[PDB]
């Protein structure tokens, strides 16, 4: 008497027997599935430490669409047919890490460390939409992710390699 | 200060409700796999085959783990003459292929019995008889000689010579193997719950495998359900194994065998071929010995060179012997890798050395005590190894022995008890024993301590050593509780730690007590520097009071300690140096009844003088010794190890495989500790007793023989003075066949 | 109290309430398997590598396990445990005269050192005869006395006296794959009727080469001429024998040295082993044998003259 | 389609709706219940290190029965409406030890410690079927458990203090 | 010999990665719970009970 | 440990300063070998007792020196294999010292000196030595709505 919930996450298909609506993305990710690069800092939508990037093929427009997304108030019940990629999605030191990581890493943008999955998510995601983006379109691609260690100006500069 | 009182086992308490933990009963992560090894079958052969297709139609298979999985090095063992897994060649019946990872341990038993192995047999050895005419050795000849041997021989009254064959021993701990291997995601860190006496090498082996720096693995060891050995060295077997799993799957992994696993993979004691000549005097003085050792070492060396190293330095036991020759050799088998088992190659020369002496006086026609007497060292006598014997206690043990167990009226009751029956016989027996205290290997004499004092004034202690039930750490809390002088509650130990103490020995070779001691003392004394200026500004105060000031006043609160022990160093040029530290000895007598209709017999009463110089604890010591002297009575009575023809061991359970039981033991029990002989060269004046007693058991072997000798007197022949050849272990078998009589025959 | 069903990976198990339910099952089912106490089912699924995929469990069935106290002898429900059928033995034996309990005194003696109390509590006789060992401590007893068995299925029932046709071959009964044993019946023995038991101390490979043994001598009323004689041993072939062939010879004969002479010569030659029979152990196990006999030849003398 | 089975583990019921017919007692109680003071040595009925109490009314003999068992070998689907009693059941060192705990620690009857529950167990069989024992019944109520440290002298003086 | 030059802070790539780990990133047990504290809502009072 | 690899444990936390990079650091130059061979994995009150907690900003001195004392004595202890094998690795050297039963393990601790400050008297050091700094900000404000922009 309840349908299944069919998505996917980092290239790998998930088949949900029993989604309960209350359920978040976050908590999906981190307690059923055992991936906990994507952090918990606030749960109401202003730090970002949660940011993934969610795709979809679009019924309406016929292109894939990539954008990111706040895995904190995404219910999994409004992901039937969507893909997520996470931090562990895109590169690891047990392989090869995605530039993303490698600039800001490098770049001494990371500190304690807990805002990176999420920042990292929010760059990837704007390289996806626009591989080659500018100055201005980088600093705004981060509004809605705090960092507390940095004061900012490191990531800016290490990002700001990918423009022009 | 309870150093001296019987102060029951730290843990005991905790044992006896179910509340104690050992490695399988740590609960599970969520995310926690199980691990099953995949064994050979065959003795020697090429692999041509696996096929794993059935295994993955299992329910909860994960996957299949074989050498081509490896990250780092598939070479391992004591000496690198080992696989982790074997990758073209299978060389003894219970060798590792591969691996099995699975989401319960049901289901990892189901899916490694289904994985098929295809062989191409290869020519096989298995007996020792094997190995000698196929010349099939690891290393070369070892050798001790002292004397002139022509001119012993050549002025010998008489001379006898021999064959006689020792069967190994399962270490039957009752808790098998088992590791549990944690990754962490970071770096190559891993840490590992593991029943070992060897957290060290278990941290080396590891890391070589995953190709990482030992720095990134911990490994913590809390308890053993039994060790005796065979967790030494043999354990890394499966805590490699698993520790691939969890680097592979990035799951924690665990697994414990099962006792039929336990049995054909780990290994058990060295089994000894002897063959001797004996030369003596009509008074049964001795004149000249010679013997060729040759032990069954298995597919790989491990500890076999060392094991024969101790049985050479064990062949005299305790008799004085001016021309002598012992050579040892180590056979290169199809077999599962033998390894250090309780007395390490003392018990088996310690035999060898007591069948010729029973025999010495048979042929002589004189009693067994007198000839054991006239033979024996003195005090400051040297041994074939030119070591000085200083405090040596056998006469003393000796005596006290003859008198408490009333040896010599009990001996006419049992002449009488053979002239008034037929088909039911008894024997009588006293033996001494002595012991060497020290690793034969000079560096692994060292031991370290790390302790710390808390601001509530508790103290935690950690040093090298492992408990495997024997009270190690009951006895560091009675030593560090005397010299801090405080009482034993407020001091705790917790487990074993490769990030505590760093780079230690095995627990083993019956020095523990002595070498973590020593250093857990030079810990306590620097803490009781520190805090002396405190003590001294409020002499009347506690020690919670001095503890916070030394806080308050910026004096650090912990410290390590070290014991290296002096002067070791045998060389096998030179025949000089000391081998061991100082030697711990004792004396058995004991008892026998056998049916001579049915080979069965009953142990009637045995009594035992030991040499623990003062004792730190005489329950736990007593209780030393009454476990080590029943262990041995099962390798000399009821314990036997089977194989088929083609190399297949067949005893590999409880039913097929007797240790001693309940109703095993002798219905007279008895155990002195001797009185007044404190021993100057270690902690408290103490002395090692784990190893030392094992070699008792013998006097029940050496009981039946005299038992079946009246037995063949009764119904076989009027030749007294007639040897005739018994191996270990006297099982029934062994012993009806050995009354020959008119149903035999 | 009713019939319950448990599903399992592999593994169908119906626990039965009544006899009916259990003989209705073991038509519908002849392949199915009984468990009682588990002590040999659950060594064959682990390691001797068997699987079953149904079970059928009769514990709870009155009537097997049933304790009846006849003229003939004393009768137990099959599923009854290892320790009440000891339990009710001492009680006959330190009860009755000696001249009525030497079968009951060889069962005890073979009950003695066989396993703990925690096996002896769940193993149950109607599983350690059907089991057949060739090592059964108490299969050679039961046939040198010709304790008798009830035997049942729907539609038939039947109570023959166990003798060397109950094994047929390796660890095989003579029952119809229908059939289940219900009860057994140990006798009394009669004036002049005496009895031993015997078992070799340890052992060293599964199920074959320990020498096990049921021995028994009928004689013509107050006198030392044999009119029956059954020596029947465990641990000498791949099942419980008989060596009627020896025993048969001596019918008539008196109770003397030359008594003991022949049936020794006749078993030294009924029972003898190839040097390569599977065991090992030749010369020790003919030795036994012949000692275990010497024992009774003795045992017997010392209760008559 | 499937029957629940019903038992009592040291006075607490336990309703399995989904028994598998494979299942051990001792694989039930420290992998489903969490109870792990009973313990692994053979898997085939000659050490004890398994050994717990049974208890069930006798619908034939009319009398509650108490008796001894190997955990390794007995099907938890022989036992529906059986009462199970583990060494956690009758004393603890966070309330109080039962006489037969504290009798064998602190007579040395314990070394290593892994075959101390079984021999607890089989002791306490035999006390509630016999409250004062003989020291023959004492001896012989121990044939089916095994001990490799102590050589058995200090179990069986420890214990023979419950009798006469 | 590092000391004065510009050498990255020694994590920095695995908490790029996401494979640092932080405390509620450790597994859990088959048997782990879970807490929540209760709080005051008043700034000054009396408890009077609690259901 | 005997392959050489080095495990460093102190009271010290790290919270995203960079505390354990900088002890790694100091350990390299000290013992003169790479930062490579040096590893640090967390801190627990089972190997340093009694810490103070990391604050105050005093942390990479305090532990700094006391990192560079147990480095100290363990360049003692392996001075005289150093003599013996002077054209050997970093690894000959430990592997000798192990071999000759000179243990591999150590302590070290460090205390600040002359400190202590008193309220009455208005004497005593409070503090080692002081950090010092300057900051110029410019920006620019909206009168109308209490904004600002920093430039
Ligand atoms: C450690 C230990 C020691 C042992 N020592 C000895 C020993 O010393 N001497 C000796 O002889 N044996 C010995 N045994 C064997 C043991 O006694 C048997 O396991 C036991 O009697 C079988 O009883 P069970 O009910 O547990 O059989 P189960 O395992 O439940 O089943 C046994 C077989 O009997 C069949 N069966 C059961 N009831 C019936 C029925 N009434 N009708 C038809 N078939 C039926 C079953 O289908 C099954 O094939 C030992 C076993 C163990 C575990
Ligand atoms: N109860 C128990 N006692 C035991 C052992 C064991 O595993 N369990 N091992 C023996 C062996 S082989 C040795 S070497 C010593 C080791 O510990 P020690 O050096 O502290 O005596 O304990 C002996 N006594
Ligand atoms: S001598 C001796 N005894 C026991 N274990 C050992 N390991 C290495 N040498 C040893
Ligand atoms: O030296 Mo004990 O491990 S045999
Ligand atoms: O001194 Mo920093 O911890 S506020
Ligand atoms: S957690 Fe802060 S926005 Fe999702
Ligand atoms: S690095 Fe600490 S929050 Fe960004
Ligand atoms: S585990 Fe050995 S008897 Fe159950
Ligand atoms: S104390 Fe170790 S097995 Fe009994």
């Amino acid at each position: 008497t309840a349908d299944e919930l069919v998505f996917f996450v980092n290239g790998k298909k998930v088949v949900e027997k029993n989604a309960d609506p209350e359920t978040t993305l976050l908590a999906y990710l981190r307690r059923k599935l055992g991936l906990r690069g994507t952090k918990l800092g606030c749960g109401e939508g202003g730090c970002g430490a949660c940011t993934v990037m969610l795709s979809k093929y679009d019924r309406l427009q016929d292109k894939i669409i990539h954008f990111s997304a706040n895995a904190c108030l995404a219910p999994i019940c409004t992901l039937h047919h969507v893909a997520v990629t996470t931090v562990e999605g895109i590169g690891s030191t047990k392989t090869r890490l995605h530039p993303v990581q490698e600039r800001i890493a490098k770049s001494h943008g990371s500190q304690c460390g807990f805002c990176t999955p999420g920042i990292v998510m929010s760059m990837y995601t704007l390289l996806r939409n626009q591989p080659e983006p500018t100055v201005e379109e980088i600093e705004d691609a981060f509004q809605g992710n705090l960092c507390r260690c940095t004061g900012y100006r490191p990531i800016l500069q290490g990002f700001r390699t990918f423009a022009k | 200060d309870t150093v001296g009182r019987p102060l029951p086992h730290l843990a005991a308490a905790m044992q006896a409700s179910g509340e104690a933990v050992y490695c399988d009963d740590i609960p599970r992560y969520e995310n926690e796999l199980f691990l099953r090894l995949v064994t050979s079958t065959r003795a020697h052969a090429k692999i041509k085959s696996i096929d794993v297709s059935e295994a993955q139609k299992v329910p909860g298979f994960v996957c299949f783990l074989s050498a081509d999985d490896i990250p780092g090095s598939n070479e391992t063992g004591l000496f690198n003459d080992e696989t982790v897994f074997a990758k073209d060649t299978v060389t003894c019946v219970g060798h590792i292929i591969g691996a099995v990872v699975a989401d319960t341990p049901e289901h990892a038993e189901r899916a490694a019995h289904v994985v098929k192995v295809t062989y191409e047999d290869l020519p096989a050895i298995i007996t020792i008889e094997d190995a000698i005419k196929n010349n099939s050795f690891y290393g070369s000849e070892l050798k001790i000689e002292k004397g002139d041997l022509k001119k012993g021989f050549s002025e010998a009254d008489n001379v006898v010579s021999g064959e006689l064959y020792i069967g190994g021993q399962d270490h039957f701990y009752l808790e098998t193997h088992c590791t549990i291997a944690i990754p962490k995601g970071e770096e190559g860190e891993m840490e590992l719950f593991v029943s070992t006496q060897n957290a060290m090498k278990t941290q080396s082996f590891v890391a070589k495998m995953l190709g990482v720096p030992v720095n990134r693995i911990l490994v913590r060891v809390k308890r053993m359900g039994g060790g005796f050995g065979g967790k030494e060295t043999r354990s890394t077997l499966v805590s490699v194994a698993v520790a691939l799993a969890a680097y592979k799957t990035g799951h924690p992994v665990r697994c414990m065998l099962d006792r039929n696993e336990d049995m054909l993979i780990t290994g058990g004691r060295h089994p000894f071929l002897a063959r001797y000549k004996v030369g003596f005097m009509k008074t049964g003085t001795i004149v000249a010995l010679e013997v060729d050792h040759y032990s069954n070492a298995g597919n790989s060396r491990d500890l076999s060179h060392s094991i024969m190293e101790r049985a050479l330095f064990h062949m005299d036991n305790c008799y004085k012997i001016p021309n002598i020759r012992g050579t040892g050799r180590l056979c290169k088998t199809n077999l599962s890798s033998n390894t250090a088992f309780r007395g390490f190659g003392g018990p088996q020369a310690l035999f060898i050395a007591e069948n010729w002496m029973s025999e010495v006086a048979v042929t002589c026609g004189l009693p067994a005590e007198e000839v054991r007497w006239k033979n024996m060292y003195k005090e400051g006598d040297l041994t074939h190894f030119n070591q000085r014997l200083e405090g040596f206690s056998v006469p003393r043990c000796w005596d006290e022995c003859l008198k408490s167990s009333q040896y010599y009226a009990r001996k006419s009751e049992v002449d009488k008890f053979n002239k008034e029956n037929c088909w039911k016989k008894r024997g009588l027996c006293i033996i001494p024993t002595k012991f060497g205290i020290s690793f034969t290997v000079p560096f692994l004499n060292q031991a370290g301590a790390l302790i710390h004092v808390y601001t509530d004034g508790s103290v935690l202690v950690s040093h090298g050593g492992t408990e495997m039930g024997q009270g190690l750490h009951t006895k560091m809390v009675q030593v560090a509780s005397k010299a801090l002088k405080i009482p034993i509650s407020k001091i705790y130990i917790s487990e074993t730690s490769t990030n505590t103490v760093p780079n230690s020995s095995p627990t083993a070779a019956s020095v523990s007590t002595d070498i973590y001691g020593q250093a857990v003392y030079e810990a306590c004394q620097t803490i009781l520097k520190r805090l002396e200026p405190f003590k001294k500004k409020n002499p009347d105060g506690s020690w919670e009071d001095w503890v916070m000031a030394a806080y308050q006043d910026r004096v650090s609160l912990s410290t390590t300690g070290f014991y290296r022990t002096p002067n070791l160093g045998y060389s096998f040029e030179t025949n000089s140096g000391n081998a061991f530290h100082y030697f711990t000895y004792g004396v058995a007598c004991s008892e026998v009844e056998i049916d001579c209709l049915t080979g069965d017999h009953k142990n009637l009463r045995t009594d035992i003088v030991m040499d623990v110089g003062s004792s730190l604890n005489p329950a736990i010591d007593i209780g030393q010794v009454e476990g080590a002297f029943v262990q041995g009575l099962g390798l000399f009575t009821l314990e036997e190890l089977h194989y088929s023809p083609e190399g297949s061991l067949h005893t590999r359970g409880p039913s097929t495989y007797k240790i001693p039981a309940f109703g095993s033991i002798p219905t007279e029990f008895r155990v002195s500790l001797l009185r007044d002989c404190p021993n100057k060269k270690a902690i408290y004046a103490s002395k090692a007793v784990g190893e030392p007693p094992l070699f008792l058991g013998a006097s029940v072997f050496f009981a039946i023989k005299d038992a079946i000798r009246a037995a063949r007197a009764q119904h076989t022949n009027n030749n007294t003075k007639e040897l005739f050849r018994l191996d270990s272990p006297a099982t029934p078998e062994k012993i009806r066949n050995a009354c020959v009589d008119k149903f035999t025959t | 109290p009713k019939q319950l069903r448990f599903e399992g990976e592999r593994v169908t198990w119906i626990q039965a309430s009544t006899l009916k339910e259990l003989l209705d099952l073991k038509a519908q089912h002849p392949e199915a398997k009984l468990v009682v106490g588990n002590t040999e089912i659950g060594i064959e699924m682990k390691f001797k590598n068997q699987l079953f995929p149904m079970i059928i469990c009769p514990a709870w069935i009155p009537e097997l396990n049933a304790v009846e106290h006849g003229p003939e002898g004393i009768s137990f429900g099959a599923a009854c445990a290892l320790s009440s059928v000891e339990k009710t033995l001492l009680e006959a034996v330190a009860k009755l005269p000696t001249q009525k309990t030497e079968v009951f005194r060889g069962v005890l003696e073979q009950l003695r050192w066989f396993a703990g109390k925690q096996v002896k509590s769940v193993a149950s006789l109607g599983g350690n005869i059907i089991t057949a060992s060739p090592i059964s401590d108490l299969n050679p007893v039961f046939m040198a006395s010709g304790t008798k068995l009830t035997i049942v299925s729907r539609g038939t029932r039947r109570t023959v006296p166990m003798d060397h046709t109950f094994f047929p071959s390796y660890r095989k009964t003579l029952l119809g794959p229908e059939e289940i044993l219900l009860s057994i019946e140990i006798p009394y023995s009669r004036e002049d009727e005496f009895f031993s038991a015997f078992k070799q101390a340890s052992r060293r490979e599964d199920d074959i080469a320990k020498v096990t043994c049921g021995m028994r001598v009928l004689f013509q009323p107050g006198s030392m001429q044999v009119k029956e004689l059954a020596l029947c041993y465990g641990g000498m072939a791949d099942r419980t024998i008989s060596a009627l062939k020896t025993t048969q010879k001596q019918l008539s004969k008196f109770w003397n040295e030359k008594l003991l002479q022949d049936v020794c010569a006749g078993l030294a030659e009924e029972l003898s082993l190839s040097p390569d029979a599977p065991g090992g152990m030749i010369e020790f196990r003919r030795t036994l044998t012949l000692s275990f006999f010497f024992k009774f030849y003795l045992t017997v003398l010392k209760k008559l003259g």
